[PDB]
């Protein structure tokens, strides 16, 4: 079962969640705006949607940092141990809420309300199929599973909590906090999918996939190093280091 | 009846049938030739076609004997017990310059495996799980194969709920050692220049 | 006009070919058959195609071998630098060969005139789709330049006699033998080929795809590893290590 | 004509722009230099007129051959070694003990050793390059048959431009051109007995 505990917890997750998205939603008008330029050719107009989508992408590391300083546990890691979960699960944090922006009768995913990109919008910035597709896919995927708020948010902080991430040094406490949600999603699962227990696997293998699309995603960080495509001074130090 | 789609007995006679960095490269070398002999014995693996099945040997191949030498090595000290009987011990490792990876199955896999006491049996379901992923391109029928996959989490689970009756989180301990199996994985396939190439986020976590 | 020693020299690799393939074609009679079993999920069908071509590639090899230890200088060079040049030239000239015997029409090949596959008969072996695509496609490039008998044979001796093989020892007298036919080619496409200068370019660069091919090749040899299908002895020789 | 139609003037202006363990370093040098690629394919003729995708495509495919043979033709004067783009100096002593000592070599004495001997001058370099960069075959390309016929029009502008300025090296041409399948060999390397004797003795 679910104690009133671990209901509170969940609340407490997904309250954050929707807290720390109201700050990214009023901060929305820092972005560069989407180019209305009409030819595919421009070079001007390819380097500012990379700038748009950038910038977005650094709305969303802002929102998943402001949600880790929450969760119970991580503030009591040292700064290294903070520094060392964030630089590497953030490409999977902003994959998971990628997927829950996809709408599949258009085929495409919706940022900040207003907006909202298809695969052909995606490489106009310069992005690379093989890494556009499998973001496509995995978020076709995860929108067939019907996640609720409950159930990402879960999910969010057992990919945080990842004690192999590169540079961790108190695996042993990252572990023990990661059992919590892993616990609290059993229960969870098992209780509002009584009749679908292998929902609960499901899921876990999602953080398996992640591992493959961080590495796709690495690719594309290289693949735009021979473009010369800049990444934001944040996105560089997290990515390109 | 969620043994018998996927029975862990089989599963387990499949197991039971099969420069330090260059004693490595032969042991896997060795144990190619036994990859097709395990996967046969996987329940179904047979029925699916056979041109998919050589996908998902291509697909699975590394992490399936990674994982296999990481159980084996459960008793050794600093090091891992290749196929051909010989030790590498990770100071040998470290001085041919992949200490970081061979770290990484150390703690990620060996010990876990040790100190969790994996069995044989749960070995060979991860490896089932590995073995019938979906998601590697050119599959002829993917749901054929994500339905084997589940056949494999419903089994085992029972398997855990049976044997570890004590343990209610076993399974999904199990499943938790599958991320790092597959982030080592991709280590290990990374190409020698890949292989070989702070303050904003400190500003953020401060503010 | 072409020198005396290059008419002589280009007039024994024609020989040469046509020699050493008039003896091939005495030994299609012994080839294991194309199997005859329709069901696709025959593994012992599968088995007997791979058996089928590799034997074939024996064949082949067995004509380059004989064809290699015509060439001028060949084996005045040590046997070791003999058996690197062929080690790793062997894959070149069969693509080569393969190549000229390419049918634009039906996108089709043929050994031995008998022995015609299209794309799907290389996959029912069991064969990569990596490894037969680029094959096609180098195929029907090389019928599109449309070589005559000395062109390829000019071709294939410039490749065995590539210096920068693995474990070639006597590289500059290696490099001195290629440069012999490299200069009878050049004077061969002046002469026959007067108003279309642009092919021996065209040719030399055919030498740089099969660089390419030959790791396509290396990486199919892997994938056969995996699928435990074992090579005879002389093609696990040359290829496995 | 032949040059009208593909400028060596500007293929040299291309290589001019874009001057300035130990496997670690070779990497972070390697790194350095990308940024280059497109600096110096948008000075190379026609380059620019290919489809934005095309273009991001042929520098995806030529990356790493086309930094081989510009640190290859650098290092001309460099003894048994390297020089990278960083300044540093790679020997190959210090690159066997980093245990790829087989491929060093193989760059030392197909690429820098040719390069070197055959006096190998920046405009051919930069046709060589050219033709490394407009290769049709890479997966992906809107029109192949425009990136074919840019690569042709090089082999006639080198061509052209090696009877003209080495008229008594009438080989000259063919021999630029035969070093690129060791580059190709080499490019593909950076990026990952008894039967035969006795069908000798025959
Ligand atoms: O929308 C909200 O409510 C909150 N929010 C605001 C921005 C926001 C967000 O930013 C998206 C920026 C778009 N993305 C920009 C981006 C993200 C990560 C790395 C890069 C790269 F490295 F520069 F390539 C980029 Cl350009 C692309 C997006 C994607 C989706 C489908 C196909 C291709 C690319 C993506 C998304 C997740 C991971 C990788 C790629 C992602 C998730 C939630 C977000
Ligand atoms: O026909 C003649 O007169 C002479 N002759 C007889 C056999 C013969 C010949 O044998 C071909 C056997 C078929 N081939 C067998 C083979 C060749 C090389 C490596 C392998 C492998 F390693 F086992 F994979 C194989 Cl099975 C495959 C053939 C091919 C063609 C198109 C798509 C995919 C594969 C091929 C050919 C050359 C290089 C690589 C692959 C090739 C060329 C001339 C020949
Ligand atoms: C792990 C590891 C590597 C290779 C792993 C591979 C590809 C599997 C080996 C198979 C064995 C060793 C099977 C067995 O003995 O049973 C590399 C080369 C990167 C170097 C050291 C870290
Ligand atoms: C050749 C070589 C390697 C890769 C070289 C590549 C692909 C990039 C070189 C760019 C430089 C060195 C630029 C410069 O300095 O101008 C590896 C890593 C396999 C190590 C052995 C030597």
């Amino acid at each position: 079962q679910l104690s009133p505990e671990q209901l509170g917890m969940i609340e407490k997750l997904v309250a954050a969640q929707q807290q720390c998205n109201r700050r990214s939603f009023s901060d929305r008008l820092r972005v560069t705006p989407w180019p209305i330029a009409p030819d595919p050719q421009s070079r001007e107009a390819r380097q500012q949607r990379f700038a748009h989508f950038t910038e977005l992408a650094i709305v969303s590391v802002q929102e998943i940092v402001d949600f880790a300083k929450q969760l119970p546990g991580f503030l009591q890691l040292s700064r290294e141990d903070q520094i060392a979960l964030l630089k590497t699960s953030a490409i999977e944090v902003m994959l998971l809420e990628t997927s829950r922006r996809y709408n599949p009768g258009s085929e495409s995913i919706t940022f900040l309300k207003d907006f909202s990109y298809n695969r052909e919008d995606f490489a106009k910035a310069g992005l690379q199929v093989e890494f556009i597709n499998p973001i496509f896919e995995f978020s076709r995927a995860m929108n067939e599973l019907q996640l609720n708020d409950a159930e990402f948010a879960l999910l969010i902080a057992i990919s945080i909590f990842s004690a192999d991430r590169p540079n961790v040094q108190d695996q042993l406490q990252v572990e023990r906090l990661q059992h919590t949600y892993v616990e609290a999603l059993h229960a969870y699962v098992s209780i509002n999918h009584p009749h679908d227990p292998l929902m609960f696997p499901r899921m876990l293998m999602k953080l398996v996939s992640l591992r493959t699309l961080s590495s796709v995603h690495s690719e594309q960080v290289f693949a735009l190093r021979l473009q010369d495509k800049k990444l934001p001074p944040l996105l560089s130090e997290i990515w390109d280091v | 009846s969620a043994n018998e789609d996927m029975p862990v007995e089989r599963i387990l006679e499949a197991e039971l049938a099969v420069d330090p960095v260059t004693n490595i490269c032969q042991a896997a070398d060795k144990q190619l030739f036994t990859l097709v002999e395990w996967a046969k014995r996987i329940p179904h693996f047979s029925e699916l076609p056979l041109d998919d099945q050589v996908i998902l040997l291509r697909a699975g191949w590394n992490e399936l004997l990674i994982a296999s030498f990481s159980h084996r090595s459960i008793a050794v000290k600093d090091g891992i017990l290749l196929a051909t009987g010989l030790h590498v011990h990770r100071n040998s490792a470290h001085s041919a310059g992949v200490g970081a990876i061979f770290d990484r199955v150390l703690t990620e896999l060996v010990s876990k495996m040790r100190d969790m006491q994996m069995d044989k049996t749960e070995l060979g379901c991860l490896r089932a799980i590995v073995l019938f992923n979906p998601d590697s391109k050119g599959l002829s029928n993917p749901a054929e194969v994500e339905a084997l996959r589940e056949k494999v989490y419903a089994s085992l689970e029972a398997y855990c709920k049976h044997k570890y009756p004590e343990q209610p989180g076993r399974f999904a301990k199990l499943l938790l050692r599958l991320p790092a199996l597959r982030s080592i994985g991709l280590k290990c396939l990374e190409h020698l220049f890949f292989f070989k190439l702070d303050t904003f986020l400190m500003e953020m976590l401060e503010a």
